[PDB]
């Protein structure tokens, strides 16, 4: 999408592997905020927005 | 209310321990006042802070 309208997608209902994207060397930036990237997979998340 | 002056320490005493229990409620400026969830949030060198 465009930022001005940008396209938001609810993720809901799986086991979502982030060690295959944090891991990945295609991202040029990953910032994360309030949550290390490394302990992403230890936890359990409620209401998951892309 | 004749014997007000026992029940006033016991009531203070049980006051300030109730406190006491309540300020771990509080994170102080802190992203939480649970410790766990800091220490599965964050990476050490900002949990630490």
């Amino acid at each position: 999408a465009s930022v001005y309208a940008w396209n938001r997608k609810r993720i809901s209902n799986c086991v979502a592997d982030y060690s295959v994207l944090y891991n990945s060397a295609s991202f040029s930036t990953f910032k994360c905020y309030g949550v290390s990237p490394t302990k992403l997979n230890d936890l359990c998340f409620t209401n998951v927005y892309a | 209310s004749a014997l007000g002056k026992l029940q006033d320490v016991v009531n203070q005493n049980a006051q300030a321990l109730n406190t006491l229990v309540k300020q771990l409620s509080s994170n102080f400026g802190a992203i939480s006042s649970v410790l766990n969830d800091i220490l599965s949030r964050l990476d050490p060198p900002e949990a630490e802070v």
